[PDB]
């Protein structure tokens, strides 16, 4: 009883975390990063300043920490994962193989994210030796990390450290050298205040900083050494240790730093504060990220990068006093800040030694620096524990600094990330086939609109003009050994072009006056010689000494393939001719021809395998809807091998080797049918019988078929309305066919030169073009623009290709009433809000604009927008604003709301404001109903109509619990979702004007988008990560708190769910959900045509459950259950993993479901194809 | 119920809010503040989330 499979089109590209490694066993580093479920292996490319994703594997788990170790005399890091699966995994990346593997998976406790099972903290020992994995409270285990006589990694038993009533903020192993391992927490115990009736033991906090030593003789832990630190202290930080430096953990809290180890005097220093005009004085600030670097070839040399709320990197570094000479001692002297620089907030920070520094920014896009470091070196003023009072209630003299733009960093990378994605709607803007994806994400000054289309990326070197059409094109080479091919030849209706390597070119050999049909240069190993065959004969040309094929007979030539060692024509009477080559003279014509019953539409020979002297198989295709394979073995030449039937008449064929999911090539032929259908089936390279047929469907065109080489592998490029590539896959290594974002093409060809290589050449209405497919793999591409304020809601124009976007920072003042913002930040004030409306063109340029922003005013933010059409006005669409006064969310605070009336002038390129109208709370929910306007205030359902000065109330009801976050009706019926009681069903009586709430919800669901996808049922997500679908009873569905919905879907993507649409998003037209993550996931829910095909999903699901079990150590089926259990959805991100196994599995897997593995793969391909991308 | 039922409820709301990066992230976005800065307020609420103890 399954109906709906679960796939992501764009993966989260939110990092939580990302860690330094040499991860590969080299001495190069590589990092790990934590995207939600994701766990990603990237390697930065010091050369080119840029940072690769080499592979990422869906943990199906939530990676709530990492930490990485090295085993003694290794030179590999191991990854340690603290999850939600309750147990401890241990994990190793395989380059041989590039997959992760896990080496140990224990349990330690019950599987979620819970108050008392660790997962929540996890820190390993500087030296490898152990590690600490805690919980908020109260739990901690240390497990002991050893190596064995095999050299392998042996773990033993975990180590218990509870102690009730323990809070923990922060957990950093400390550095003690090779003596006994220590960890540091910060830590405050509440058994007290739960003690104190009245009065407290409360207000107040008694900060430890605690250590837990772990000794290793008797193998035990505990509690070593605390004292009290700063109330406000959050953050822990590691200092080197042992002779690299003295042990110990920078305290970080409200405007206070320390060094504060076990045998050391205690060293304070502040957080110098922005000394700017619109920066508040006396603002106080705290630390959130951090690192330490050690230098090399130097004792010591160590240094800090601690970044501010406000993003601000100051350099922190540690002096120690000298002896008589001029040597250090263990003692430590002062604690020295110093302004570095200013970039966004990040979850992490990592420095690399080659030079460059990672950032993962908490939101927005991630960034990429290379260090300098010029400052000037004391032009920032540097601060230190001289003579700031070590004890933090000890009063002191603020210290202040003035930001700059950057000295001591360079940008070298801006990578695009979704995160966090608010929102985003699915439209065709264009004509294009497939509607474009648009999304509002980021915050701040970095935020944006990006519109995502489904191509692939090519960038052109050249174009020209001919300027007669051309209808065809080639590259070839004179001779074998150029690593350059020589020429380009075009062809026309008739006549004939010859062009070469240059800048210009023109003609010294060849026949320019007819029409040409193929041109190649025939003898590998023989330098001297192209062929171009024409209709009326095969000119052979060898070092200008030109010999020819005459036609000869009244007939002419029609088609033509051509290979290196071997040539194949087919003639206007149905005669196929083959040409094979001696030791000299391609003229080596074969005794007899094969007839045909038809007319020859096409022919493809494949290149000849290396190692081997001539390919063994011919394709022919006839105007009979048949394509034949022909033998071209001495013994049984020209003998026909195999014949199939197909849909429409073959328009091209070609017979290449490729790269398969199984690790080894294997021999296709594509099919190009005169209906636009491509096809591609298996050559068995012996009986040469075709197996497993693949179908898609490209455009009304033709589709012609060409063999190009993109990122050194041999791909299809099959031109159709347009040009699609079909490839192998890096990293998931299925088949995929990508169109591309480009023009239409008649023809292309392999193209090579000094300046590119393995680029291509095409034609197109009176133009020829050069281009080249850089990168493949990403099958979104991406155009964005920068917006001004975090957005809140999407909305377009009902008629025209526009978009408008309200937006709103919290806690922030209007810029105004000389530092670019999106690079330091607008400057913050409590209580005070930034809003705007921006209207956003997004197709009429090469990259969306901003057209116009609405700034507002009065301490007044949007909050909500609806494009709703009036029945009084003669049915204008208006744009509905819903802003909110004073507000504090929590508690929820209300001065006073509004709903903002705008007219579309200009075709909507502009607004015009009419009215605004006061109310009491802020609406949160707008809805078109009936031609009125529906709005939704506290708990108040409202309907409005426009009028001359405000908007009029006409009706009226309480209808959810507790607050209204969404609203959508179709015919008499409204479904509201309530921001913690899930969904409300209200009916409209038009006689009465009563509106009545008639269904609503059986369990709690918080609420944060919904979507009708009938007139029963409504589809949503809540704030806990789930998507669901509830329908309203057959019997309560006939009454036009009394009756609860049924539940009929109810899925955990785990990334929170912000937008939620029906659309349709392939020609094809299945129906399907799209929905958007917090984290930048782009998700589809896909209906089954059929119940086979539900059946062989669900499954293949069990089994891939079964033989790929989550990495972390998830129950698969347990975490997609989180909450409530799996109904109605299949995991295709788990599918689809099934193109990863081993051989083995995937043949077992195909014994179980009785069918082949091809069949399988064949199945996943096109239900993705078919109904999304 | 008891005091000390409702302080569990609450003390439980406050881990998993610190526990689920998605939801983090939601709520010091709509705050407009660094999630670590969040994360922080977020476990210093778990002392006495609701009023004192009864006598
Ligand atoms: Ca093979
Ligand atoms: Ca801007
Ligand atoms: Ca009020
Ligand atoms: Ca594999």
């Amino acid at each position: 009883n399954m109906f709906l499979y679960s796939l992501t089109i764009q993966p989260p590209t939110t990092i939580t975390q990302a860690l330094l490694g040499q991860f590969s066993g080299t001495k190069e580093q590589q990092i790990i990063t934590a995207s939600g479920s994701r766990l990603t292996l990237l390697q930065p490319d010091p050369r080119q300043g840029k940072v690769n994703t080499i592979v990422s594997h869906d943990i199906f788990g939530i990676i709530r920490a990492m930490a990485a170790f090295r085993l003694a005399g290794s030179h590999k890091d191991y990854i340690i994962l603290a999850t939600d699966s309750g147990r401890i995994a241990i994990i190793e990346y395989l380059p041989k193989e590039n997959r992760f593997q896990r080496i140990h998976l224990e349990t330690f406790g019950k599987s979620g994210v819970r108050r008392v099972i660790p997962g929540q903290y996890l820190a390993a020992d500087p030296k490898g030796r152990a590690c600490l994995i805690a919980s908020v409270e109260k739990n901690k285990l240390v497990y002991v990390l050893n190596r064995n006589a095999q050299a392998e990694l042996t773990i033993s038993s975990p180590l218990e450290a509870h102690k009730p009533g323990v809070i923990v903020l922060s957990l950093v192993a400390l550095d003690v050298g090779y003596s006994n391992p220590v960890f540091a927490a910060l830590e405050y115990e509440y058994s007290e205040a739960d003690q104190d009736p009245t009065g407290q033991a409360a207000k107040q906090l008694e900060m430890q900083l605690v250590y837990y030593e772990l000794d290793l003789g008797l193998n035990h832990v505990v509690r070593k050494w605390s004292d009290t630190v700063d109330p406000t202290s959050s953050l822990l930080f590691q200092v080197p240790g042992g002779n690299d430096g003295p042990s110990g953990v920078l305290v970080c809290g409200e405007e206070n730093i320390t060094y504060r180890h076990s045998n050391q005097e205690a060293f304070r220093v502040p957080i110098p504060r922005r000394r700017g005009a619109t920066e508040d004085p006396n603002r106080k600030r705290t630390i959130v990220a951090g690192v330490m670097h050690k230098l090399k070839g130097s004792a010591g040399a160590f240094f800090f990068l601690l970044q501010t709320e406000d993003g601000d990197l100051f350099k922190v570094t540690i002096d120690m006093v000298e002896d008589e000479k001029g040597n250090p001692t263990g003692e430590v002297k002062r604690v020295k800040i110093k302004y570095f620089d200013t970039v966004p907030i990040a979850h992490s920070l990592c420095i690399l030694k080659s030079g460059f520094l990672f950032v993962a920014s908490e939101f927005g896009n991630h960034h990429f620096y290379q260090f300098e470091k010029l400052g000037d070196d004391d032009d920032e003023p540097e601060f230190t524990s001289d003579d700031f009072p070590a004890d933090w209630n000890a009063p002191y003299n603020p210290v202040y600094f003035k930001p700059r733009p950057l000295e001591n960093l360079v940008l070298v990378e801006s990578i695009d990330s979704m995160n966090p994605l608010v929102g985003c709607k699915v439209a065709n803007l264009t004509g294009e086939d497939a509607p474009q994806i648009y999304a509002i994400c980021g915050n701040g000054a970095r935020s944006s609109f990006r519109m995502l289309k489904h191509g692939l990326e090519v960038s052109e070197i050249v174009a020209s003009e001919l300027p007669g059409t051309p209808s065809a094109v080639w590259t070839t080479k004179l001779t074998k050994y150029d690593e350059y091919d020589a020429y380009i030849v075009l062809s026309f209706t008739n006549a004939t072009l010859v062009l070469s390597i240059g800048e210009t070119v023109e003609e010294v050999s060849d026949s320019g006056f007819l029409t040409t049909v193929p041109t190649l240069a025939v003898q590998q190993m023989g330098e001297e010689g192209l062929i171009q065959i024409h209709p009326k004969g095969i000119r052979h040309i060898v070092q200008g000494r030109v010999n020819e094929w005459p036609a000869p007979q009244h007939r002419s030539i029609v088609a033509a393939t051509t290979n290196e060692n071997q040539v194949v024509i087919a003639l206007s009477s149905g005669e196929i001719v083959y040409f094979e080559m001696d030791a000299d003279g391609s003229l080596a014509e074969y005794d007899e021809k094969k007839q045909m019953s038809g007319t020859v539409t096409s022919l493809s020979l494949g290149k000849v395998p290396e190692g081997l002297r001539r390919s063994s198989f011919l394709a022919v295709g006839c105007d009979d809807c048949t394509v034949r394979i022909l033998s071209l073995d001495p013994e049984s030449t020209l003998e026909m091998k195999s014949i199939q039937a197909l849909t429409a008449a073959p328009s091209s064929l070609l017979i290449m080797s490729m790269e398969d999911s199984t690790g080894g090539t294997t021999l296709y032929l594509h099919i190009g049918l005169h209906s636009g259908v491509y096809l591609r089936t298996v050559l068995d390279e012996i009986t040469g019988e075709l197996t497993d047929t693949r179908q898609k469907f490209l455009g009304p065109k033709p589709t012609k078929l060409f063999q190009v080489t993109v990122q050194n592998q041999t791909c299809v490029l099959a031109l159709s309305s347009r040009p699609w590539l079909g490839y192998t896959a890096p990293i998931t290594r299925n088949f995929v066919m990508t169109p591309l974002s480009y023009t239409e093409l008649g023809y292309t060809w392999s193209f090579n030169s000094e300046q590119c290589q393995e680029g291509m050449v095409g034609i197109h209405a009176n133009y020829l073009r050069i281009f080249t497919i850089e990168k493949l793999g990403q099958t979104m591409i991406q155009k964005s623009c920068p917006l001004t304020y975090t957005p809140k809601r999407l909305v377009k124009h009902p008629e025209q290709p526009y978009f408008y976007v309200i937006e709103a920072d919290n806690n922030t003042l209007p810029p105004e009433l000389v530092l670019p913002p999106e690079d330091f930040g607008y400057p913050k004030a409590r209580g005070r809000w930034a809003s705007c409306i921006e209207i956003v063109d997004p197709v009429s340029e090469e990259q969306p604009r901003v057209l116009k922003r609405i700034e507002l005013e009065g301490n007044e933010a949007a909050v909500s927008a609806a494009v709703v059409p009036f029945a009084s006005q003669d049915g204008e669409s208006f744009l509905i604003v819903g802003t909110g006064k004073d507000m504090v969310l929590n508690p929820r605070a209300s001065t006073e709301g509004a709903i903002h009336v705008y007219r579309f002038i200009d075709d909507g390129r502009d607004l015009e404001f009419i009215h605004k109208t006061i109310i009491e709370e802020p609406p949160l929910a707008f809805c078109p109903f009936q031609g009125r306007l529906l709005a939704g205030i506290g708990k108040m359902l409202r309907i409005y109509d426009l009028g001359l000065k405000q908007l009029l109330r006409k009706a009226q009801a309480e209808v959810s619990p507790q607050l209204i976050v969404s609203l959508d009706t179709r015919h008499n019926r409204i479904v509201v979702g309530d921001v913690q009681h899930g969904m409300t069903y209200v009916v409209y009586k038009p006689d009465s004007n009563k509106l009545i709430p008639f269904a609503d919800d059986t369990i709690a669901r918080w609420t944060t988008c919904t979507t009708m996808v009938d007139y029963e049922s409504v589809a949503g997500g809540d704030k806990f990560g789930n998507l669901w679908i509830v329908r309203c009873p057959e019997r309560a569905s006939l009454e036009s708190a009394p009756n609860r919905l049924d539940l009929m879907a109810h899925f955990y993507p785990q990334d929170l769910p912000t937008s939620i649409c029906k659309t349709n998003l392939v020609v094809g037209g299945q129906d399907v959900l799209v929905w958007s993550g917090i984290q930048g996931t782009v998700g589809v829910l896909i209906p089954f045509v059929t119940r086979e095909d539900a059946d062989f999903f669900q499954n293949l699901e069990s089994h891939m459950r079964a033989e790929d079990p989550p990495l972390a150590g998830r129950d698969h089926l347990i975490y997609r259950g989180y909450y409530v259990p799996v109904k109605g959805v299949i995991d295709g991100d788990l599918c689809e993993r099934f193109t990863l196994l081993p051989n083995d599995k995937k043949q077992m897997i195909a014994g179980e479901l009785d069918r082949s593995v091809r069949e399988i793969e064949r199945k996943i391909s096109d239900i993705r194809t078919r109904s999304a991308f | 119920t008891s005091w000390e039922w409702k302080t569990n409820i609450h003390r439980d709301t406050y881990s998993s809010i610190v526990g689920h990066p998605p939801l983090l992230s939601y709520m010091a976005l709509a705050q407009n503040e660094p999630v670590a800065k969040f994360r922080v307020q977020m476990i210093r609420k778990m002392l006495q989330p609701v009023g004192p103890p009864p006598p």
